[PDB]
């Protein structure tokens, strides 16, 4: 279960390690005055329709198998 | 009770559908209502039918617009190898 938290907390971290992370801390200030993957996955309407059809097929098969 | 699909094909005249409209969307999913009103003098399309072929001769509210096409299609598919 905690593998997910490990992966997320290393996905959110800056690249540079704490010995030289002071550079990544300074650059955040410069971007202060100014998720394609890793968290989510954005899809078009055709892929969304295909996913919905797949999911309804899966739930129908699940109920049918349980009854049988 | 069972898996798998049956290829049921309905060849119906266009003039007897309860909603001639609400179906004009070309190559796009269109909702359809199965509820029937006995005073509408028409009939609704039957669900659990995989494919439809709506044949129209220009009239509305009368049968006889699909028998010849259905027989011709049966003849042509009978000769198919």
């Amino acid at each position: 279960f905690q593998r997910y938290q490990l992966i997320m907390t290393f996905h959110e971290r800056p690249v540079l390690p704490p010995p030289l992370i002071i550079f990544s801390h300074m650059t955040m200030i410069f971007q202060h005055v100014c998720r394609d993957y890793g968290l989510k996955l954005f899809i078009t309407d055709d892929e969304l329709k295909k996913v919905h059809d797949f999911e309804e097929q899966c739930i129908e098969e699940y109920f049918r198998e349980k009854d049988d | 009770k069972s898996r798998g699909k049956i290829c049921t094909i309905g060849i119906a005249p266009w003039g007897i559908v309860e909603n001639q409209e609400d179906l004009i969307g070309r190559d796009v999913v269109r909702p359809y209502q199965t509820m029937s009103n006995p005073m509408s003098k028409l009939t609704v399309l039957n669900s659990m039918h995989s494919h439809f072929i709506l044949a129209d001769n220009g009239t509305t509210g009368k049968y006889g617009a699909e028998v010849k096409l259905r027989r011709q299609l049966e003849k042509h598919i009978s000769l198919q190898k």
